[PDB]
């Protein structure tokens, strides 16, 4: 697939395996993700401090849905842009 | 023959007779016509 | 030996087969400039590399270009 | 015709000596070969390769054995602060007694050269204790040469030469690469470090004999697998822990302590492996993103195509730059060169502020020569990255294949890109070199108050805001309210904030108007070596001078006396300009990083802030004031262990100096100098019964060029080196 | 395939070779050279069964004298004359380095280096039954080796005590 | 510590690496 | 001999300058160092003899830095002895000799290369033809039966840590010492 694009929205195809997704599907996740990652960092890390005998390895996880929410939200628009 | 006794060996084949070959061997490829 | 090509673009004006002290060059009959002429380079064997030509010549960029490569002891320029 | 050299006719039928020099000098630039296929090029850089790989594991190999062999390690181990470490035995029959007797002080009987490589604490750091284990890994490394060499020739026989797809799959070679050999060298070094080095530093025995029966924790893996890995980090090493010792040793085989052991003066060995595990999990996981046989993963092509900023600033953006790097070796080796010149640096600034091994922040001579030696060898990548820069942009860089890329338009604004380059070059060059003239002409006149004396408070707002006290900045690590001080205030603050806080460490120096003027110096060598390099790349395809000059190639030695003169027009010869500003530049930054130091330890930093922002200090109080021990090496009264250092030092001198004639006297006085000498020969009776097979010429006009930075950088290596370690030796 | 029957095999199995059961699922063969591959399998099941046999057998029975009269295998290394290890050494080399060529050559086919004495294969059709069978004994003394020294790392027993 | 004996071994065992490197070094 | 005939066209193919002048796995090589090997046991019983009766003067004594300079040192601040620098000079007498016979030749001896357009001679093979007498027959017998020696009692020293000397002269039953 050559994923070269012009203008000024990207054609779908370049979201890989997602690309059938819908925009809502998407954008609701993506504040979800959001969300929660943020409620995961500050539970971990800023309502008291971190400690060796207190990590959380959900809250680990959990932090790793706040990068993956802003890959969601521009797939969102990805797809909003392409009508999809 | 013990250990101490290397160096008075080498140093004197590998600074005096190695690189003399060798150099001798370079001269002669570099002139060979073929 | 070097490599000594003349591009189209001469307008026939001589200055370098004067300028060339080994006479690698000549001038040569040709329908393109009003000169009716082009510099020609039939003995490149003989050519030192010494771009004497290229510094006589007149065209922007240069119609004539030396372009130095295999060495020989005519193109090193050795008398012994 | 003389066949040498095979690989080039052009060069074979040259009657003269030119023939054996070039020979010699072309004879790794494999693509300007005679008949060379894409194929055998990569085929013949492989096999080069594995044969590189076996001379580094020999040379480490030759360390290790002459340590086991001629070197003190036993006895150094036991004290380590006092005792100087031996690097080999001195055999050598132009010596006289008195020097025999000046090189054997060292404890030992018979004389020896003293080791400043840092590896005894090295080896000793990482668990090593006798001259058997030392031995053992010296076998060890030579086997491991040797299947690399069989692996080098294996791979040039016909049914093992990769096929050139294989070499150019990229997606496998980086999830190998990160996953494999980055990742899992990783972890297993963390292994080494849980299993050997933290055992041995608490003074209990592993190795081959014991390592299976011998568990790194009391609780093993049980609390691995029921994930109560908090148990891995109870109990520490305390802070009154004698290395090598069990008296106030822990059981804690991982830890986030931050900051330095109070004895050996170096980072937590738990630590070090927490921070190997932790990097080898991050490697792995990065390693599974390109995609290879299962369809999963991303393509390098498809990440570099979509890659287009929609509003159009970058054009086409990434397009077509897939294929231009994977048809390209110089690009490849420009981005290798570069990235590992950045991390050589990282290593070099890391290791002083930051040393993992025990006791070698009391070596003063080891650290000067180690920051030292791999701030030039970061300098040489540098300027080696650039030069295969320019080498890409002639040999192969398709413009039609390229067009309206970030590539391309980097050409199409290069006017804006040197001119910007210039002035900033200018503007610091001006204004640095001004306020220390200045400084010099009031304090000459006796009016030290009149200087111009600039705090770095940027800096220091910086160390203040990873804790550092001294400023009263109140920020961030430096204040106790903030929310940076609370997050970390039970993991690695308590020792991180020690260590910078301590003044007799170098993890973040205090820096003042000396320092100041100095890094804006070091900012003007930077921008200059990079305005010369840049310029280099950028016109190496051609300029108004020259619009064709990808027509001659990278090297070439000018177009001749017309157009106003050509001299150095090349993009090779920007290569050689830049080399005397990279070396300027580091001279400036080691000068600086010694000086600083020889104050730091010698407990007189006043010397250093007070001296600094004028030239006269660094010329009295820097070169002249510690070459007074190195120039005393030998004398009329006698010699001592420095005497080798003090020749060494005339010898760079010398050396240098042979490098200006070169530079300076350029091809046509020497060739007509060598007629005349021709012509004696074959006039000579006797003598002309002996006849030349070349005809000897001069040297050529890019030959010299090289010849003459050859010996120039030659020579200011060997002239540093011995000072920066006969001044340390000498005052300590 | 038909080791793993849910797979297809790789281009270069094609179930003619003896010891093809299309067993190759990370598709090694499709980079590594097989010819050479396949002299390295019938080089470490012949290594293997050698080393089973031996394994099994100075357990029970001894040569003669004290210095070869350890049951334990790994323990009978230390014992055994450093000029007897020397003497196998050399003399596993000097195999090796007069085997060299052919292995190299590809030539002659995998594994053969003309060693038949007493002329057992005879016929083409027992020459390949014996190939198999020389790759399936091999293949299972190969993981039945590394079980017994697993086993005795553990435990610190013979194969026949434990 | 180190005996004549370990010289020896560490001696004769660098051979290999000799021998392949004139191997490699032809092949090149 | 088809392992063997075939291991000297690939070392022929390898190194054909060198073959071609009688170096490396040649005939003549094969014969020249069967010579030295020869003359080197008789060199060894010699030092084995000529040590046990006491010929070599003062052979533990070391020799003095200030007469001899330099060179007397070795390694680990260690000096040479009077019977191994003795020993030394026996073997510069025929290095002399060695040189001047490989550069300058009798018209009839054997030269140590072949000449520019000289073939091999052909190998003996497993076992040569048995001749008696001062034939190139029995020199090649005695010669490679006198490099399996060395080479045996080179390697027997290290194996089993016995000085060559004591390997040799047990092997001849305690007769040189
Ligand atoms: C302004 C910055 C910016 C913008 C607007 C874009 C925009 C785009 N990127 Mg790019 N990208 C950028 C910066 C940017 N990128 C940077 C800095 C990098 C790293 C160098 C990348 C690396 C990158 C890759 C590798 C790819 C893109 C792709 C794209 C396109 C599709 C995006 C998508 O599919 O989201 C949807 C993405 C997700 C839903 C995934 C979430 C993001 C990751 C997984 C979070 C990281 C999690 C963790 C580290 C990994 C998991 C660990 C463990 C659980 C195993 C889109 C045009 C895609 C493309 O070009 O198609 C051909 C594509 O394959 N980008
Ligand atoms: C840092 C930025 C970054 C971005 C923007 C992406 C974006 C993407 N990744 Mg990648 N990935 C990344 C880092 C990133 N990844 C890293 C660090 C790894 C190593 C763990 C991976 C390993 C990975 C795999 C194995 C796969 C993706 C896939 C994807 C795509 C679909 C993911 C999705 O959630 O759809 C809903 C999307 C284009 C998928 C894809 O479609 O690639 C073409 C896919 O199979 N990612
Ligand atoms: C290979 C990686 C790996 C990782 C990252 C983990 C991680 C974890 N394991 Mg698991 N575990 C593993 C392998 C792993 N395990 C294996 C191979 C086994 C054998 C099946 C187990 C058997 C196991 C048990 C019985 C339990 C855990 C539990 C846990 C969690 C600890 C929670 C806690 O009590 O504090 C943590 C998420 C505990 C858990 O999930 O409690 C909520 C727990 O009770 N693990
Ligand atoms: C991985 C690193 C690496 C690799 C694989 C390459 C590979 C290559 N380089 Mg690059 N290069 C590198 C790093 C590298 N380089 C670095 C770090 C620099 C900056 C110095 C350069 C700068 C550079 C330039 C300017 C050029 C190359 C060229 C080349 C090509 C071969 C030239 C040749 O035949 O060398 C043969 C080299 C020599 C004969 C020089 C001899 C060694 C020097 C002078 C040091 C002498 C030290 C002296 C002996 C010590 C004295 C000791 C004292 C005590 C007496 C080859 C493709 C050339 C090319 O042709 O590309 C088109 C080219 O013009 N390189
Ligand atoms: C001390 C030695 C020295 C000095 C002072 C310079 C200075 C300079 N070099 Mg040069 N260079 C040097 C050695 C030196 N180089 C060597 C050994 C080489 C190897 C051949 C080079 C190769 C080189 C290259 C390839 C380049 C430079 C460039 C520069 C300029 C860099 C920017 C700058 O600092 O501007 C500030 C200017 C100065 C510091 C110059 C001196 C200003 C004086 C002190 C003003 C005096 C005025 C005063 C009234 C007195 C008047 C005198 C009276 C008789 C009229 C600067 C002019 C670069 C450049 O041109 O960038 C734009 C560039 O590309 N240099
Ligand atoms: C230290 C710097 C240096 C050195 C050593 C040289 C050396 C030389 N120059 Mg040069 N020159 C220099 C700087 C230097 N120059 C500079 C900066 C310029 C630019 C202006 C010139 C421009 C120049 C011109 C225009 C000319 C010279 C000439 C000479 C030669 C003079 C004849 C002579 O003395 O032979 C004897 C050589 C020496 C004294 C050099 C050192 C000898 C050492 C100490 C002894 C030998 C050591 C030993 C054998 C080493 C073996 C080691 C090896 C086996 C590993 C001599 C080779 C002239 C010439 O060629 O005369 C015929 C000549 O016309 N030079
Ligand atoms: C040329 C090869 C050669 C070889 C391989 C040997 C080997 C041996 N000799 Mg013999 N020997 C040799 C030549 C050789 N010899 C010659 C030329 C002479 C004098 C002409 C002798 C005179 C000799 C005596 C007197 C004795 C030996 C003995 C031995 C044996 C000593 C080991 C042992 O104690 O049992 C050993 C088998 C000893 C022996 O027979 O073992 C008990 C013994 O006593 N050798
Ligand atoms: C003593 C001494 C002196 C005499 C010195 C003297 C010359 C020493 C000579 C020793 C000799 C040369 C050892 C030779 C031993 C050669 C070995 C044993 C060859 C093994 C070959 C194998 C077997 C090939 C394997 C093959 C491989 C490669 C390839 C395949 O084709 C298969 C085969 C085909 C098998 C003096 C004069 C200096 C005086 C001093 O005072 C005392
Ligand atoms: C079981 C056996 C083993 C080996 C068996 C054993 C050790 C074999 C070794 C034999 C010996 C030690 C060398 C004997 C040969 C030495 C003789 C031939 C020397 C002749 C000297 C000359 C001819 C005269 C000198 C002259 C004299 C007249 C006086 C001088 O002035 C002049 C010269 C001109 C120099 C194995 C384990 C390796 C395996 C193999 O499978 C079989
Ligand atoms: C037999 C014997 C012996 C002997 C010994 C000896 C005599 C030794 C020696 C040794 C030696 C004498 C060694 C050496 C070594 C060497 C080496 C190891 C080298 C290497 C090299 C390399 C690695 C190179 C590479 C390269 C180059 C540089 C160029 C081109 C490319 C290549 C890559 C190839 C004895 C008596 C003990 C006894 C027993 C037996
Ligand atoms: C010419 C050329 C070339 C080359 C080039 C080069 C040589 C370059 C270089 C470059 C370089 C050499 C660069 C560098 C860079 C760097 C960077 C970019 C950095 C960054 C950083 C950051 C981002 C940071 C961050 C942070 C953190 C993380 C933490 C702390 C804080 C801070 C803020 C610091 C090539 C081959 C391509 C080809 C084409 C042409
Ligand atoms: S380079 Fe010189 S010799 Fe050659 S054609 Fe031009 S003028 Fe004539
Ligand atoms: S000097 Fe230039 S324009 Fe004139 S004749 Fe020569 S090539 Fe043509």
């Amino acid at each position: 697939k050559d994923t070269f694009w012009t203008g000024k929205v990207p054609p779908s195809t370049v979201l890989g395996i997602g690309e059938k997704v819908p925009s809502a599907a998407y954008i609701i996740s993506s504040v979800v993700c959001l969300l929660v990652g943020s409620y995961c960092v500050y539970e971990s890390n800023l309502l008291s401090p971190l400690t060796v005998t207190t990590i959380n390895p959900l809250y680990v996880l959990g932090s790793l849905l706040v990068p993956y929410s802003w890959g969601l939200h521009v797939a969102g628009w990805i797809q909003l842009k392409n009508g999809k | 023959m013990t250990a101490s006794y290397l160096p008075s060996i080498l140093v004197p084949i590998i600074g005096l007779v190695f690189p003399f070959i060798s150099m001798a061997l370079f001269f002669i490829y570099v002139e060979q016509e073929e | 030996a070097h490599n000594v090509k003349i591009y189209d673009t001469c307008i026939g004006c001589t200055q370098c087969v004067r300028a060339c002290p080994c006479d690698v060059l000549e001038m040569v009959p040709w329908d393109g400039c009003k000169a009716l002429q082009i510099a020609s380079a039939p003995r490149t064997e003989d050519c030192v590399g010494c771009k004497r030509c290229e510094t006589a010549c007149p065209t922007d960029f240069l119609s004539i270009r030396v372009y130095l490569g295999a060495e020989t002891s005519r193109s090193m320029g050795l008398a012994y | 015709v003389t066949k040498f050299p095979k690989f080039s006719q052009a060069l074979a039928q040259d009657p003269t000596t030119r023939r054996i020099w070039y020979g010699i000098a072309t004879a790794h630039d494999f693509e300007s070969h005679d008949n060379i296929t894409e194929e055998n090029l990569y085929q013949r850089i492989f096999a080069s390769h594995f044969g590189h790989l076996a001379i580094i594991f020999l040379w480490t190999s030759g360390n290790l054995f002459h340590v086991a062999w001629q070197g003190n390690f036993e006895k150094w181990i036991l004290n380590p602060t006092k005792i100087k470490p031996i690097a080999h035995a001195i055999w050598d029959p132009h010596f006289g007694q008195a020097a025999l007797k000046a090189f054997s002080q060292t404890g030992v009987d018979y004389p020896t050269n003293i080791s400043y490589s840092g590896l005894y604490h090295w080896w000793y750091t990482i668990g090593i204790r006798t001259n058997n284990d030392l031995y053992l890994g010296a076998l060890f490394l030579l086997v491991i040469s040797g299947l690399f060499l069989f692996a080098g020739w294996l791979h040039l026989q016909p049914k093992f030469k990769p096929s050139l797809a294989w070499f150019k799959n990229n997606e496998s070679r980086l999830n190998h690469h990160l996953a494999g050999l980055f990742g899992v060298s990783s972890l297993a070094w963390a292994g080494h470090l849980v299993h050997v080095a933290i055992p041995e530093a608490r003074g209990q025995h592993v190795g081959w004999d014991n390592f299976l029966s011998t568990k790194p924790h009391p609780a093993g893996l049980e609390p691995f697998f029921k994930g109560q890995w908090s148990v891995y980090a109870d109990g520490p090493d305390s802070m009154n822990h004698v290395f090598n010792t069990s008296e106030g040793a822990g059981k804690a085989i991982l830890t986030f302590l931050g900051g330095f052991h109070p004895q050996t003066k170096s980072l937590w060995l738990t630590d070090i492996a927490h921070h190997h595990l932790a990097i080898a999990v991050i490697f792995i996981i990065a390693g599974h993103m390109y995609r290879t046989n299962w369809s999963i993963g991303h393509s390098l092509k498809e990440i570099l195509d979509a890659h287009r900023a929609p509003g159009g600033r970058l054009g086409d953006g990434h397009k077509g730059l897939f294929e231009t790097i994977n048809n390209s070796l110089h690009f490849q080796l420009g981005l290798a060169l570069a990235s590992l010149g950045v991390i050589t640096s990282l290593v070099a600034q890391h290791m002083y502020a930051m040393p993992s091994y025990v006791f070698i922040a009391n070596d003063f001579t080891t650290q000067a020569a180690l920051y030292t030696h791999h701030q030039y060898i970061a300098g040489f990548l540098m300027v080696g990255a650039f030069a295969h820069g320019a080498i890409f942009f002639i040999r192969d860089y398709n413009p039609e294949q390229n067009k309206n890329n970030v590539l391309a338009r980097m050409l199409e604004h290069k006017e804006a890109i040197i001119s910007h380059l210039s002035w900033v070059s200018l503007f610091l060059g001006f204004h640095t070199l001004g306020i220390y003239v200045h400084n010099d002409v009031v304090v000459a006149f006796g009016s030290p108050e009149k200087q111009i004396l600039i705090e770095p408070v940027f800096a220091q707002w910086i160390q203040a805001a990873s804790g550092k006290a001294l400023y009263g900045f109140n920020i961030l690590l430096s204040s106790s309210d903030s929310v940076a001080t609370r997050a970390g205030e039970s993991l690695w603050l308590p020792g991180w904030l020690k260590g910078v806080n301590d003044t007799n460490n170098s993890l973040f120096l205090d820096i003042g108007p000396g320092d100041f003027l100095v890094h804006h110096a070091i900012a003007l060598g930077l921008h200059t070596t990079t305005l010369i390099l840049v310029k280099g790349a950028l016109d190496a395809r051609g300029s108004k001078l020259m619009p064709d000059k990808k027509d001659f190639g990278y090297s070439f030695p000018c177009d001749g006396p017309g157009r106003g003169g050509t001299c150095d027009i090349s993009a090779w010869d920007a290569f050689y300009l830049a080399m005397f500003w990279m070396l300027n530049t580091l001279g400036w930054l080691t000068f600086y990083w010694h000086w600083k130091h020889l104050t730091l330890w010698g407990g007189n930093v006043n010397q250093f802030n007070e001296s600094s922002t004028y030239l006269m200090g660094w010329f009295r109080d820097y070169l002249w004031l510690n070459s007074s021990p190195l120039i005393n090496g030998y004398n009329p009264y006698g010699v001592n262990n420095l005497s080798v250092w003090a020749w060494m030092f005339l010898f760079g001198h010398l050396v240098w100096a042979t490098g200006f004639m070169f530079l300076i006297s350029w091809r046509g006085y020497w060739q007509e100098l060598i007629e005349t000498l021709a012509w004696a020969h074959e006039r000579t009776p006797l003598a002309n019964l002996i006849k030349w097979k070349d005809k000897p010429v001069a040297l050529s006009i890019v030959q010299a060029r090289l010849v003459g930075l050859a010996h120039f950088a030659v020579g200011y290596i060997l002239t540093y080196a011995p000072f920066v370690i006969a001044s340390t030796v000498g005052k300590f | 395939s038909r080791a793993l029957p849910f797979l297809e095999a790789p281009k270069k199995l094609d179930g003619k070779i003896p010891g093809d059961a299309g067993f190759d699922p990370l598709y090694i063969s499709d980079n590594m050279n097989l010819d050479y591959l396949r002299a390295s399998e019938i080089k470490h099941c012949r290594v293997a069964m050698l080393a089973a046999l031996g394994y099994i057998t100075q357990e029970f029975f001894h040569l003669p004298g004290d210095v070869f009269n350890e049951k334990h295998a790994l323990a009978a290394i230390h014992k055994v004359p450093i000029e007897g290890w020397i003497q196998i050494i050399l003399f596993i080399s000097l195999v090796e380095i007069a085997t060299f060529r052919t292995t190299f050559s590809f030539d002659r086919e995998p594994g053969d280096f003309g060693f038949d004495p007493l002329g057992l294969a005879k016929s083409p059709q027992l020459r390949r039954r014996y190939q198999e069978s020389e790759i399936r004994n091999g293949r299972l003394a190969m993981i039945a080796v590394i079980g017994f020294i697993v086993q005795e790392l553990v435990t610190g027993k013979s194969v026949v005590e434990q | 510590m180190i005996n004549d004996s370990q010289i020896f071994i560490a001696l004769i065992l660098s051979l290999v690496p000799a021998v392949l490197a004139l191997k490699l070094a032809r092949e090149l | 001999l088809g392992i063997f005939r075939q291991a000297m066209k690939d070392f022929a193919s390898e190194y054909p300058d060198f073959v071609s002048r009688g170096l490396g796995v040649t005939s003549k090589a094969e014969r020249w160092n069967g010579r030295h090997a020869m003359f080197g046991l008789l060199a060894i019983v010699l030092t084995g003899y000529a040590k046990g009766h006491g010929w070599i003067p003062n052979a533990d004594q070391v020799l003095d830095m200030q007469q001899w300079g330099t060179l007397v040192m070795e390694g680990f601040n260690q000096k040479i002895t009077n019977e191994r620098a003795i020993v030394l000079v026996a073997h510069i007498h025929v290095l002399l000799v060695s040189i001047a016979a490989a550069i300058a030749p009798f018209s009839f001896q054997d030269r140590l290369l072949l000449r520019p357009g000289e073939k091999d001679e052909e190998p003996a093979g497993l076992l040569p033809p048995f001749k008696l007498g001062l034939t190139k027959e029995a020199e090649l017998w005695n010669g490679r039966l006198a490099m399996l020696g060395v080479t045996f009692i080179v390697a027997t020293s290290i194996i089993t840590g016995q000085s060559i000397l004591d390997v040799v002269n047990k092997g001849l039953g305690n007769i040189l010492y």
